[PDB]
């Protein structure tokens, strides 16, 4: 389920 | 477009990357092998190319391995180390930007004193101090980065550090102008004028333009996460990383590349390799 | 009389110049044209010594080619070994400005000095192992610009007041004055025998001196400007002089003449430092454009340079044996050339 | 060797002028700054003309404004001096001088001392 | 008159330089030429030295 | 067994290069300063308000100074004013008003400025003796500088109280004598401090230190290009 991506603090959750 | 995440293409955050990692190299080594560039001035600016590669090569490192995992438990291991390597390089590279200008300040408003006070110990204690303290900081930024301290000490640091910045600068300004206004009363007598106001345009707008909307985003985080609005403001953080990472290409070339023995260094070391 | 003493110097110096008239059959460029040149020479730097802050002013080599002293404006000389460019020792001056430093060739002693007009003779073996300061020469007026050391017990100075001197070191008293320049004295150059010796000054000339007697033997013209760098040749029968005017002359010592003119279109730079290589074919000068021109010194072309230096060169010297070449500039670094 | 040998020199009674001259020989003349410097009978040397090595720039001593103008032929190697509407006050013994070295213009060349490159000098009495 | 006192001097001593006996310039030159080839081999600044001789390197 | 003597020379080499280090911080923190003047300047009181070569030192705020006094060395100055090319200023002691003074201290000062050794030398000028050429020009100019007959006083002259608009104008005609030559030979890398002082007078001390300042501050203006 866990993704990673670009950075940090990309979508709000 | 808004509510999807833009996607930037890897290629570039790689070619940015390698760009970057290439000319602070550089910058390093014409530091490292011209021994008349041993000046605290000029280990600031080692320290902040330092910061700008950690910068490039993490989050270079990071497109890479994205884009590997993509084409094909250690996800989430490697994801909290690189993250914090980069959150660290950050931090690194404001407060270089800080020390170098902080420096500066120190020559032009202590220049009778300014060598009993920046004695190369107290440099080396200084920049050490400070790559502690940022690594120690990006690592517990990340490890609790689910939590709105982290980003609200993200936010002031920023904020704090450039409203410094602005400040030691225009001061610094306003006396280089009162020796303009007295130089020029003279019987015998661009600009003075203009090329300070170019130089701080220079300094003070590459800074701002190239990290604020960062941090402009994480305060959207924490205050209009789902406005429909600030959605749409931060679907462009794939473009606030480049951002960064071109403020890590440029630097170099409005400090390291002002110096005239730099320059040499530079183009000596060019044509050798 | 003053006119009529002036008219008689007037007729002397026309019956000198007839008489060096008289033996100027050919050049010297008429003869070593069959001689095949040198070629092209490219020395490249093999060490660097470190330390000085200020510009440095003065190099000498040892007699053993091993060791250098070197001293720069702070107030400080450094003994360096050339081979493993370790410092042996770092000697704290009375006072910062020092313009000439010579090494003593038994390696005992090194002198040195300047505006201070004083010329002090520092003991390097000592049995306390401590450097210390064994004489304080002084009867000189003007700045001390060049020292030479004949042996322990006699050095060979002169100064900016016109007048150059041999000291006798062990009593500290001036036992010869040498007389006659008008101009300050910039170098002085020793036989390889010792007996003679030459002194260049802001003239335009230099003269030949007897060390023994006192008294001047030959005086030398033929340079527009001030003389500031002079050097014998390794015969012994010629020396070299540099001048302001950015032309370097060979002079023959026998023959009171000129013998050959060094120059070229694109220098315009005065000549701070001349030296000769063991065999004398190559001639090295230090010029004011940050580097140093190897010249054919036989034929007066230019057989190549030495460039490494971002400000003005302040001295250049040869080793005893040839091995090698030292230069130092005003960026407060010696550098060894191979 | 180089040599400067000052004439024109001889006395003149007051409003009246000279031409005086300056040969120089042993350096290239094209390349030096030349001054015109007085000995005063009871002062000492004081600074009069200065003439570049194109002859684009003079200068005078506040003194001669007016009075005295210089020049120089270079494919000649003569430095001239104009002295029109004399007066007692410029009874004097005048030398003609160079500058040290060339393609520079910073001189000092008017000391008490011996210098090098000054001529004998004429006396101007008037 | 008393700078007659400096001129006299230099008078004595252009008398003491008028009185030498110059060697031809050729024949010094010739002897100049001839000691610098005597000499050539033995200087190593002219010949290229190898690196195993060389100390500095 | 050479191993022994290789090891010796390691140890000289670390107690020099650590000395070395501590003269060098010395070094760098202590101010250079040049002392010249005309045969009538008052040099002697300058150095009391405040062999060939004579050193003073002063201490002004915690700051270290060193002035060097040119002893009695040959007038021909060409020499040795090249070795003086890297002191933080040059001082020049100008007396104001028997011989053309002035134009010798003009002509001097035209020769300095210009040396190709001193182009990033700034220079701080004190015209002293006021009293006298207040009391000259009151009792001449136009005898050796004829454009003083057309001179007016600067619109942003501060004469003190009582001073005699002549002198006032003699004054400031001197100091822009100095200025012109300053200004039409400098390029921005080295500029002059003229100050209009008297004999006596103490505060002479803090005017150099003043002045220093403001010289090395431009110096850094410049680099950070600023200025
Ligand atoms: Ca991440």
């Amino acid at each position: 389920s866990y993704s990673l991506e670009h950075x940090r603090w990309g979508k709000p959750v | 477009g808004c509510y999807e995440q833009l996607f930037v293409s890897p290629e570039v955050f790689v070619t940015l990357g390698v760009i970057s990692l290439l000319e602070n190299i550089l910058v390093i080594v014409a530091i490292a092998k011209n021994k008349n560039l041993h000046s605290p001035m000029y280990f600031f600016i080692c320290s902040l190319a330092v910061a700008d590669m950690l910068v490039s090569v993490s989050n270079g490192s990071e497109t890479i391995v994205i884009t590997l995992l993509n084409s094909t438990s250690f996800t989430v291991n490697i994801d909290n180390v690189i993250d914090s390597v980069i959150c660290s390089s950050l931090l690194a590279s404001i407060c270089s930007l800080l020390s170098i200008a902080v420096d500066r300040y120190f020559t032009i408003f202590y220049a009778l004193q300014y060598h009993n006070i920046m004695t190369v110990k107290r440099v080396g204690i200084i920049i050490s101090c400070i790559w502690a303290a940022c690594t120690v900081s990006g690592i517990l930024f990340i490890i609790y980065s689910d939590s709105s301290a982290v980003i609200i000490c993200l936010i002031t640091m920023f904020f704090t550090m450039l409203a410094l910045m602005a400040s030691l600068y225009v001061h610094m300004f306003l006396m280089a102008r009162l020796h303009i206004k007295r130089i020029a009363v003279l019987p015998g007598t661009q600009g003075a004028n203009m090329k300070g106001a170019i130089t701080l345009t220079i300094l003070i707008g590459v800074f701002v333009v190239c990290w604020a909307p960062f941090f402009l985003h994480l305060i959207f985080y924490i205050s209009c996460p789902q406005n429909p609005y600030c959605v749409c403001f931060m679907s462009h953080f794939n473009l606030y990383l480049i951002l960064i990472m071109c403020n890590s290409i440029i630097d170099p070339l409005i400090y390291a590349l002002r110096s005239q023995e730099l320059r040499k260094t530079f183009k000596e070391i060019i044509c050798c390799y | 009389e003053l006119d009529q003493l002036r008219q008689e110097a007037e007729q002397l110096k026309n019956q000198i110049r007839d008489a060096r008239k008289a033996c100027a059959d050919a050049t010297l460029s008429q003869i070593t044209n069959n001689i095949d040149p040198v070629g092209r020479i490219q020395m490249r730097t093999r060490r660097t010594l470190r330390g000085h802050l200020a510009k440095i002013y003065a190099m000498h080599w040892g007699t053993d080619s091993r060791l250098l002293v070197s001293a720069s404006q702070d107030g400080k000389l450094i003994i360096w070994d050339s081979y493993t460019t370790n410092k042996v020792h770092a000697i704290p001056l009375r006072s910062s400005w020092v313009m000439t430093c010579a090494y003593a060739p038994s390696g005992n002693y090194v002198a040195c000095g300047g505006l201070d007009n004083i010329c002090s003779i520092y003991n390097l073996k000592t049995r306390e192992g401590n450097v210390r300061v064994s004489r304080e020469l002084a009867g000189h007026t003007g700045y001390l610009s060049c020292c030479r050391f004949l042996d322990d017990n006699q050095i060979v100075t002169s100064s900016g007041d016109t007048t150059c001197a041999l000291w006798d070191i062990e009593t500290g008293q001036q036992t010869t004055t040498f007389t006659g320049h008008t101009g300050d004295v910039m170098s002085l150059s020793l036989a390889p025998d010792t007996r003679l010796f030459v002194s260049g000054a802001c003239d335009a000339s230099a003269k030949l001196w007897d060390v023994r007697e006192g008294m001047c033997r030959q005086t030398f013209t033929g340079h527009e400007s001030d003389i500031n760098a002079i050097c014998f040749f390794p015969n012994g029968n010629a020396f070299a002089t540099g001048s302001d005017d950015a032309t370097c002359r060979l002079f023959d010592l026998r023959a009171d003449q000129e013998l050959m003119t060094y120059s070229h279109d694109n220098i315009i730079c005065g000549i701070t430092s001349v030296s000769f290589s063991k065999s004398g074919r190559l001639l090295l000068a230090g010029y004011d454009d940050f580097n140093c021109n190897v010249w054919d010194a036989l034929k007066a072309d230019r057989a190549g340079v030495l460039a490494g230096h971002d400000n003005r060169v302040s001295c250049l010297g040869v080793t005893d044996d040839g091995m090698a070449v030292a230069t130092g500039s005003w960026d407060s670094f010696l550098k060894i050339w191979n | 060797q180089v040599q400067l040998q000052e004439s024109g020199g001889g006395l003149v009674q007051p409003g009246g002028s000279l031409r005086l001259s300056c040969a120089a020989s042993g350096f290239t003349f094209s390349n030096y700054k030349m001054n015109w410097v007085r000995q005063a009978p009871g002062k000492g040397l004081e600074w009069v003309s200065d003439i570049s090595q194109s002859g684009a720039s003079i200068s005078y001593t506040g003194s001669v404004k007016g009075r005295f103008t210089i020049s120089r032929d270079n494919a000649k190697n003569t430095l001239y001096l104009q002295m029109n509407s004399l007066k007692p006050e410029d009874t004097a013994v005048y030398y003609c001088a160079r500058c040290p070295a060339p393609f520079t213009r910073d001189c000092f060349d008017v000391t008490s001392t011996t210098y090098a490159y000054r001529g004998q000098g004429t006396q101007v009495t008037v | 008159t008393a700078s007659i006192a400096q001129a006299r001097k230099l008078v004595e001593q252009l008398k003491m330089e008028a009185n030498i006996d110059r060697i031809k310039v050729s024949k010094a030159a010739a002897d100049l030429m001839a000691y610098c080839e005597a000499h050539a081999k033995e200087d190593p600044l002219l010949t290229p030295v190898p690196a195993s001789e060389n100390p500095f390197r | 067994d050479q191993r022994n003597e290789e090891k010796a020379q390691r140890e000289a080499n670390k107690k020099i290069e650590k000395q070395l280090q501590k003269d060098k911080q010395v070094y760098r923190a202590t101010h250079r300063l040049l002392l010249l003047g005309a045969g009538e300047s008052g040099k002697n009181t300058i150095v009391k308000q405040m062999s060939g070569i004579f050193e003073t030192k002063f201490q002004v705020d915690k700051v270290n100074f060193h002035m060097f006094d040119v002893g009695a060395q040959r007038d021909e100055r060409r020499k040795w004013i090249q070795c003086f090319n890297d002191v933080t200023a040059i001082i020049f002691v100008v007396a104001s008003s028997q011989t053309n003074r002035l134009q010798a201290a003009l002509k001097l000062f035209d020769s300095i400025w210009n040396n190709k050794w001193l182009r990033d030398t700034s220079v701080i000028l004190f015209l002293n003796k006021q009293d006298l050429l207040a009391e000259k020009v009151l009792a001449k100019i136009e005898d050796y500088f004829p454009e003083f007959a057309r001179y007016t006083t600067p619109e942003d002259a501060t004469p003190e109280p009582g001073e005699d608009p002549r002198v006032t104008r003699a004054k400031y005609f001197i100091r822009d004598e100095f200025l012109r030559i300053s200004t039409a030979s400098g390029d921005g890398r080295h500029y002059c401090y003229p100050h209009f002082t008297c004999a006596v007078d103490t505060e002479n001390i803090r005017r150099v230190f003043n002045d220093c300042r403001d010289i090395i501050q431009r110096m850094h203006l410049r680099q950070y290009e600023l200025l």
